[PDB]
């Protein structure tokens, strides 16, 4: 239509003494008509007509301030000393009329910047309250792109916001919600306090409640302050507005993850509400679906399986066609399987192209995604190839080989054999890549590989390169795996075609050569099986998906390990007793992403414990530095050293530890407390991940108490007999004292407390107990820090409450006396 | 929309139709200038009147104090305005303010000028240290020049607001109205700035039932007040806490919140025709002049809302880099004792509901805000929806994993991990709630403590609480009390053979399962 | 915030009469355009409320000379959706002073321009009542 220059440039004349509201906002009008028409426009001449655009705000004419927001938005990027236009905006915000009031703030606020936010705030309070759609959802959106320039502007507007979204009007709520949602925003619960005042309420506002669902649909159960349920009496959960989309998105996370369960008024866990609005129009597109279910997709299916299966084979129509397809495989599932591949097989003949290609690629990876056996897959993987022969690519040589070779490969070569039978060179340079491949690769003995070579021969000379110079290599592995081979290999290979082409001669001069002349180290090292190049994920069936309707290694494996490998790399742990084991019951001493999480676990040596604490600090306004969690033991234990975290920013995990020495003649227990308090270094730090400030104050944050349990002490075991192990550990550190347990009105839970405690399995399976009966004996075994044995003994009388009479023996004086004292 | 508020009556007086209601510019004074021909000051603090005078025979329709001369101005039906030495009890000046009764006086602290207004449809200037001279002569309203009130942010520039639908901006310099607003449909009563360094604003009050909210700055008319459902006699804007009080001549005073304006209050006081109003500077006081009298009255929010834990995070709401509505701060400053410290605030997530109090946790794991009947728990640092509960009040205890609720049904609740506990449910009735362990329950003149352990009547102290807080130990407890303070011993064994016993009174208590220690 | 992708009203071969853009996916003429040939030769010569291209549903209408789009999100529906294209026609017939063709949108580029703009801002869904966007813009 317009030359970009020409407009432009005659806009200068504004930047002078002409104003003409009339020549300037045509002149904008054509700015706008550029862009629109699909244009680019010329920096220079956009500087220039930017800061003489800005004279003309000066007339207030609705169509010229019309074309003045539009063409600086526009140009705001592509042009400089863009700031005097604020005022000018301002000017024109606050003057009453929605043309004015909307359509400014608008532009207004997509050119303000941090510094300029305050300006605009008062005229923005002004427009956000509006029940006047126009202004206000102008100033919601207007608050969402301010949010990036300055937040803290825009979360002062969280009551106006507010206001709004109390409207039922449509926009004026739709905007309130989402805004707010967005703004308010410091931790999770006071955006979820915004959505509990609209959460009851059956609104007539179709968007609010979509914008909404997608907040929602996670279960909130601290929706203003806490409630009991993850309740939603706006359709998310409810179904108090049919309209089939927001029916769809409700009912989708409803059903296997509770929005709220069901309701008689409206199925929340019941496959039902999509269903009801299933019949329908064009508009069942949404209604027809599921996605979930309660408990799968399938029972879901058969209800709009009517709709979705008769648009699908009769619609020959692209737009209809693809809703009754999506809404096919929506209705889908393992079971849903059997049909699903009838219909995707029928869809093909109403449209009937790349179509084609999907629905051939659909069944077999519908046969790999839901199991109707990977035979199967490959059998659909020959119609495949048979259908469209081309349409299968190089991805699909790699990924049907590969796939293949699970279990088919024998099979898979034989059936691409008489593939290759097809078409000599439109066939194309991927199956015969294929059958090459595979041919080379089993070395066929499932059938006589001289059909497979003919085939493959002819192919080769009239088709790419890329192929040929794979047929001569393929032939090389074909050769070292299998001696037989060698003579096709020579006629093949000496051939203008196999060889001496281009590439092909390169590749094969080596391979040739190596196979020929030289040892064939390298022949049967390079043959493995004859694999392909690389070996991907299975790639179809996504894509099949979308298309067709438009190593985790480990060391430990016991918790005492792990720890032990955390302990080994600091010295002085295992120089100084080595671990015997680390906690079954480490305890975490303060929560997670609250001031601190900081979790320990006591680690247990032949005369020592450590403590590793994992410390984060998750102090927004703080970074640390020389982290430790200090010590105070409630019984006698030496705090011999503190290991420091060298650091701990805002979220990032540190590790601290102390090791005290274990008492090893204590007649009371090695179940013992430790009071923790983490000192460290602050330097201020604004939150990212770290940064530490130039200088900082000392500062303490105080901890749980760690516990340690004789648990820690002694690992489990049970003995094949007790009677022996226990006289055999040492009955000259025996001692006995008796205890009642009258919170324990049964042997079962008698023998579990005992267990749980000490860190013995009881023998025997002697958990399990006769129950009630007089006289018990349980016998425990497990093992002690610095790995030895103990045993313990409870003679139990069960009158109506349990007495035992606790007899332990042990390698050493303190295993004894210290389950003894823990448990009574 | 909620706001912490608490209206109370500091001090009436009776009498004929009082036009104008001022608070003395520094003094805890308030002078009501009335319709007796008198005017009268009442210091509203020792209840003490400190002087009357007697400007005329007719109505006074104004007064004010010019504080720095020790002088009060009043305008009277003589069409003058005298002054007074309002400590050596004398009249200091005589002269003819205007040609007609003098409705509003505002003073200038700053420069010599008190601007009256009057309703000869101008507003004269005098200057009191040329013996009241007259400065210059604003002409420009073409009314009933109803108010006059100074802009705090150029004292040079005042507003009037005249019952010619307008309130007109002024400078000293010029006659002439420098700029007009036309601030109202049905006459404009009155005229105020709401106050501050930033804060360009107006208020216009009209017979048209109506109060209107107008930005200087831009021009706009912000809002429209439902203001009355009579004719609103005159409006005016609290300085501190976001509301407009307005009067009407139907007896009755509302409160708007600032922010939705959504009815806060309705008062009346059986004195009824409410003309005019006015607001403290230094903020929480009003005074409303009626027909049958003039009042003072005392508006709510004397102190803050705030609790320190041992994270640093010391949370408050409101102030600066924290939003009343949301829930932040942070203090980990430690500079030195004798000044006052930083905010040194860091960021903290989610809230849902407005603080009537904001709490941390006093070890810090929980952060509680409560509000509207509600609390709401947000966690420590993390500030992600822990826990929700029932309370018109929150106390965190000594526990403080277990917390005194009063959750209003005339029964002191317990709630221990933000869930109700329901073995605790005092045999007093209720009617106020003080923490720590045993639960002090205040009902038919008593104070009485209960068990966290079978809602028992341990004791009950004859002197009520202000407070009571129990120590850490729970034996040991701390009675803030009109007594002054008590220490309290309770034993804990005796308690345990009493509550079991229930030898304790349901409303008298067992003397004896608490000893007073001091 | 965010429903509509974007407006396009297209000519009768998918090429740029109009298009405004509330994503930032296309910005440059070569891909805007691209985009709209794409769109129009799906949906077309296939009249229906629903279109599924690129993964999103596709509200389309019709003209004489003009197929007229909404995309949108296919979370949604064709009806949400419908409401913005209805909208985007009503309103431009009512504004222009004549119903939607090439004649009318080029007739009055400026009340076109304009009148999109107040319909979709950056996705969110702005305005949705032909004749709050009517009286709303001056030609």
């Amino acid at each position: 239509h317009l030359e970009k220059s020409a407009v432009l440039q005659e806009a200068r004349v504004f930047n002078e003494t002409p104003i003409n509201p009339r020549k300037c906002a045509h002149i904008l009008t054509k700015i706008l008509y550029l862009i629109n028409q699909g244009e680019h426009l010329g920096t220079t001449e956009a500087t220039e007509a930017f800061f003489a655009m800005t004279k003309l705000f000066q007339s207030n004419d609705p169509t010229l301030r019309r074309m003045c927001y539009l063409t600086i938005k526009e140009m705001s990027c592509i042009a400089e000393d863009v700031i005097i236009v604020t005022s000018s905006l301002t000017k024109d915000m606050t003057g009453k009329e929605d043309n004015y009031r909307g359509p400014a703030v608008r532009a207004l606020c997509q050119i303000t910047d941090s510094t300029m936010l305050q300006a605009v705030e008062r005229y923005m309070k002004q427009a956000i309250v509006d029940k006047v759609p126009s202004v206000s959802s102008s100033a919601l959106v207007s608050s969402l792109h301010l949010l990036k320039c300055s937040f803290d502007v825009v979360k002062r507007w969280v009551n106006e916001a507010q206001e709004a979204a109390s409207s039922d009007n449509i926009m004026v709520q739709y905007h309130a919600l989402g805004l707010l949602y967005h703004v308010r925003k410091n931790d999770r619960l006071a955006v979820s306090k915004m959505i509990s005042k609209f959460t009851r309420h059956g609104l007539k506002s179709p968007f609010a409640y979509c914008m909404m669902i997608r907040v929602a649909s996670k279960q909130l159960e601290e929706e203003d302050g806490s409630r009991d349920s993850p309740l939603f009496d706006f359709i998310e959960s409810c179904l108090r507005n049919k309209h089939e989309m927001v029916v769809y998105e409700a009912a989708s996370a409803i059903v296997n993850l509770p929005g709220c369960s069901a309701k008689e008024l409206a199925p929340a866990v019941s496959v039902l509400q999509l269903f009801c609005s299933s019949p329908k129009a064009a508009l069942r597109y949404a209604a027809v679906r599921t996605l979930n279910k309660v408990a799968m997709k399938h029972p879901s299916a058969v209800t709009a399986c009517n709709l979705d299966l008769e648009n699908l084979v009769t619609d020959s129509n692209r737009s209809i066609a693809t809703l009754a397809i999506t809404t096919l495989l929506k209705t889908g599932s393992e079971s849903s399987i059997d049909r699903l591949m009838k219909q995707i097989s029928s869809f093909m003949s109403e449209i009937s192209d790349e179509f084609k290609v999907v629905v051939v690629q659909a069944i077999s990876a519908l046969c790999q995604k839901y199991p109707r056996k990977h035979a199967v897959l490959m059998n659909f993987l020959f119609t495949m190839l048979r259908e469209e022969g081309g349409f299968e690519y190089k991805r699909a040589i790699v990924d049907c080989i590969i796939s293949i070779i699970e279990e088919n490969s024998e099979s898979k070569e034989t059936g691409l054999s008489h593939l290759c039978e097809f078409i000599e060179d439109c066939e194309f340079t991927v199956l015969a890549t294929r059958i090459l491949h595979l041919l080379g690769q089993e070395g066929p003995k499932t059938n006589n590989p001289s059909k497979y070579i003919r085939f493959i021969y002819n192919r080769v000379v009239l088709e790419h390169e890329e192929v040929r110079a794979g047929a001569v290599s393929a032939l090389a592995k074909f050769g070292a795996q299998n001696e037989e081979m060698l003579p096709s290999i020579l006629v093949l290979l000496k051939r203008c075609v196999m060889d001496d082409d281009n590439e092909v001669r390169d590749r094969a001069t080596f391979y040739l050569n190596v196979l020929e002349q030289k040892q064939k180290a390298l022949n049967a090292g390079y043959i493995l099986n004859g694999l392909t190049v690389s070996i991907p994920g299975l790639e179809k069936a996504l894509q099949q998906y979308t298309l067709e309707p438009s190593q985790p290694e480990k060391v430990a494996a016991t918790r005492q390990e792990i720890f032990q490998e955390q302990l080994a790399a600091v010295p002085e742990f295992q120089g100084l007793g080595p671990l015997f084991k680390s906690s079954p019951e480490p305890v975490a001493l303060t929560e997670s992403e609250t001031e601190y999480v900081i979790r320990c676990t006591k680690h247990t040596f032949s005369d020592h414990l450590v403590f590793q604490f994992d410390c984060t600090n998750t102090l927004n306004d703080q970074t640390l530095e020389n982290v430790t969690v200090q010590m105070e033991p409630t019984e006698a234990y030496e705090v011999l050293s503190y290991v420091p975290a060298r650091s701990l920013p805002y979220n990032q995990p540190g590790t601290c530890y102390t090791l005290v020495a274990l008492p090893t003649e204590d007649p009371t227990a090695v179940a013992c407390t430790f009071s923790c308090v983490m000192k460290f270094t602050v330097k201020d730090c604004d939150p990212n991940t770290g940064e530490i400030d130039e200088e900082g104050y000392e500062d303490e944050y105080v901890l749980e108490d760690l516990e340690v349990t004789v648990a820690d002490h002694i690992q489990k075991v049970m003995k094949v007999n007790f009677e022996a192990a226990w006289d055999e550990v040492g009955d000259e550190f025996e001692k006995e004292e008796t205890f009642t347990l009258s919170t324990i009105k049964t042997l079962e839970e008698a023998v579990g407390n005992i267990v749980k405690f000490l860190g013995m399995h009881p023998c025997e399976r002697s958990d399990k107990v006769p129950e009630n009966k007089n006289t018990h004996t349980l016998l425990l075994a497990g093992v002690f820090r610095g790995g030895h044995d103990i045993l313990v003994r409870s003679r139990l009388l069960l009158l109506d409450t349990v007495t035992m009479q606790v007899t332990a023996r042990s390698s050493e004086e303190l295993p004894v006396d210290i389950i003894l004292a823990s448990v009574g | 929309m909620p706001l912490r508020l608490d209206i109370k009556r500091k001090l009436t007086a009776r009498s004929d139709r009082v036009k104008s209601v001022d608070l003395h510019p520094t003094e805890p004074w308030m002078l009501a200038s009335l319709y007796n021909g008198s005017v009268c000051v009442w210091n509203h603090e020792t209840q003490t009147l400190v002087k009357t005078f007697e400007v005329c025979d007719l109505p006074v329709r104004a007064a004010k104090f010019v504080a720095r001369k020790n002088w009060v101005v009043t305008g009277a039906d003589d069409m003058q305005i005298r002054v007074f030495n309002y400590n050596t009890l004398e009249r200091v000046h005589m002269f003819e303010a205007h040609s007609d009764y003098i409705r509003c006086i505002a003073v200038h602290p700053t420069q010599p000028f008190i601007l009256t207004s009057s309703d000869d449809m101008l507003i004269k200037l005098w200057d009191w240290d040329k013996k009241w001279s007259c400065s210059q002569v604003f002409e420009g309203h073409t009314h009933y020049v109803m108010q006059i009130v100074i802009n705090p942010k150029d004292n040079n520039q005042f507003a009037s607001a005249s019952l010619d639908r307008t309130i007109k901006v002024w400078q000293l310099g010029s006659s002439s109205p420098n700029f007009t607003l036309e601030g109202h449909e049905k006459g404009v009563n009155c005229i105020d700035y709401y106050s501050g360094g930033d804060k360009p604003y107006l208020i216009s009050g009209a017979d048209d039932r109506l109060v209107k909210i107008w930005d200087y700055q831009n021009k706009t008319c912000v809002q429209t007040l439902e203001g009355h459902a009579q004719n609103v006699s005159c409006a005016s804007f609290h300085p501190e806490l976001p509301i407009i009080i307005t009067g009407s001549e139907d007896g009755t005073v509302r409160i708007w919140h600032s922010s939705t304006y959504r009815l806060e209050s309705t008062l009346n006081y059986g004195m009824e025709r409410v003309w005019c109003v006015a607001s403290l500077r230094g903020s929480n006081n009003v005074a409303l002049g009626y027909d049958e009298g003039s009042i003072i009255v005392k508006l709510g929010r004397e102190e803050p809302a705030m609790s320190m834990d041992a994270n640093g995070k010391i949370i408050w709401a409101k102030h600066s880099e924290v939003q009343q509505a949301n829930l932040k701060a942070m203090g980990d400053t430690e500079i030195k004792d004798g000044e006052r410290l930083p905010l040194a605030v860091k960021d903290m997530g989610s809230c849902e509901i407005y603080p009537q109090t904001i709490q941390h946790n006093p070890n810090g794991r929980f952060v509680v805000v409560c509000g509207d009947g509600e609390y709401i728990i947000y966690t420590a640092m993390a500030l992600r929806n822990k826990s929700f509960g029932s309370a018109q009040e929150f106390a965190w205890a000594h526990d403080s994993s277990e917390y005194a609720i009063r959750e209003s049904n005339s029964i002191v609740k317990i709630f221990k991990n933000f869930k109700e506990k329901k073995s605790f449910k005092p045999d007093f009735g209720a009617e106020s709630i003080y923490g720590g362990f045993l639960l002090g329950v205040r009902s038919v003149n008593g104070l009485a403590f209960y068990d966290w352990e079978n809602t028992e009547l341990i004791r009950r102290i004859e002197i009520q609480p202000k407070h009571i807080f129990w120590s850490d130990s729970g034996e040991l407890v701390c009675i803030a009390t009109e007594e002054s303070f008590f220490i309290l011993k309770y034993l804990s064994e005796k308690v345990l053979a009493a509550q079991e016993t229930h030898e304790g009174v349901t409303e008298d208590g067992i003397e004896d399962a608490f000893e007073v220690l001091g | 915030l965010y429903t509509v992708k974007a407006i396009l009203i297209l000519d009768n071969d998918g090429d740029r009469l109009f298009a405004k853009y509330y994503d930032d996916t296309y910005p440059s003429v070569k891909e805007q355009k691209a985009f709209e040939k794409n769109i129009f030769n799906k949906t077309h010569r296939t009249d229906s409320e629903i279109a599924l291209l690129e993964g999103l549903t596709v509200v389309y209408k019709s003209s004489i000379d003009l197929y007229f789009y909404v995309i949108g999100s296919s979370y949604e529906n064709e009806l949400m959706l419908m409401a913005v294209l209805n909208c985007l026609f009503d309103s431009l017939s009512q504004m222009l002073r004549k119903n939607v063709e090439k004649r009318a949108l080029l007739e009055n580029m400026e009340g076109l321009f304009l009148a999109v703009d107040e319909i979709v801002d950056g996705g969110v869904i702005l305005e949705s009542d032909p004749q709050q966007v009517v009286h709303r813009v001056a030609l």
